[PDB]
């Protein structure tokens, strides 16, 4: 049966584009960063601003969850990484090492690494505790616009402008494999699915893929939207109906049914791009953010 | 710089 998303709350606060939009795993947060510098947390579930969170130089292009929702992890124009308490608001570490613009990041599951990519075609491997980095992965031929872990943190899956998905072994830094496409677009994200076995892909030819990653192969191509230009969020929706969920640059939220690639849902209010969607991790809840025309997120609640 | 603030809010060159 079809969602039926409705707008709930609309949070206003940043000054500039947001970037990206992420619910704590406990279901309770929001966190969003943004092109003005910050990040700013919210209440979950009726978008009630919490704080905010400084210290970056520059704009921040992606901000991630710890698994015990008690740290972030931000990446930034500044070229670096910094790790966050979030009840303090305090930066507890600053990742040095990237030589251009760090795009997105995310901790593994056990959380004693956080993983990261960067206009500078590289992937690094970074150690929680010592904020230090532990392996540079020489990973892509252009700017690295994702970077996933897998269940249990193995793997580590990130793309690139240059065409490339590639998975990594975590422990030796190795390329385990590359999936290919002979007409080679840009790949704007990627992420596992929520049962590990896939991989979902954005194509800056405004498609989504979802590609089996053990056959190295693609089992599922969604269409509609537009994405040509930004590295948009893609999500898995799993609490309920079992979706496909993404921003566009018709300024819609797009959702899709998994298995028969329909949409099923577009979302409108948003007034700029929606960069960045996210599901939350128990209830039937979307979060949307936009660029800077907009710079609003949105929140959004559906019966199923 | 990105002239929009981050790298992410800036639209890719062909």
């Amino acid at each position: 049966v079809k969602p039926n998303y409705a707008l709930k709350f609309t949070l206003a606060g940043h000054t500039k584009a947001v970037s990206s939009v992420k619910f704590s795993p406990n279901g309770e947060w929001l966190a969003s960063s943004s092109a003005d510098k910050l990040i700013k947390i919210w209440g979950a579930y009726d978008g009630k601003f919490e704080k905010t969170i400084s210290g970056h130089k520059l704009g921040i292009s992606d901000v991630a969850w710890s698994s015990d929702s008690n740290l972030l992890v931000s990446a930034s124009d500044d070229k670096t990484l910094k790790i966050w308490d979030v009840s303090s608001g305090k930066c507890l570490k600053t990742l040095k090492g990237h030589s251009n613009y760090v795009f997105c990041c995310n901790f593994n599951p056990q959380s004693n690494l956080i993983v990261s990519g960067s206009f500078d075609e590289s992937v690094r491997i970074w150690d929680v505790k010592t904020g230090k980095c532990l392996k540079t992965l020489p990973a892509h031929s252009d700017p690295v616009s994702a970077v996933h872990f897998n269940r249990d943190g193995s793997l580590i899956v990130s793309s690139s402008y240059d065409g490339l998905c590639r998975i990594w072994d975590t422990a030796s830094g190795q390329c385990l494999k590359t999936l290919i496409d002979d007409d080679n677009p840009p790949v704007s994200f990627v992420k596992f699915s929520p049962n590990g076995k896939y991989i979902l892909a954005a194509t800056l030819d405004n498609t989504l893929k979802l590609w089996d990653y053990s056959k190295g192969k693609c089992l599922k191509t969604y269409t509609g939207h537009k994405n040509e230009k930004y590295c948009i969020f893609a999500n898995f929706s799993v609490t309920g109906g079992k979706w496909i969920v993404s921003g566009s640059e018709d300024n819609l939220v797009y959702i899709w049914n998994l298995q028969t690639k329909e949409i099923v849902q577009k979302l409108q209010g948003h007034t700029d791009v929606v960069i960045s969607t996210a599901c939350h991790p128990t209830e039937n809840i979307i979060a949307s953010a936009a660029l800077e025309n907009d710079k609003t997120i949105k929140l959004w609640k559906s019966d199923c | 710089v990105n002239p929009t603030g981050c790298a992410r809010s800036e639209p890719k060159m062909s």
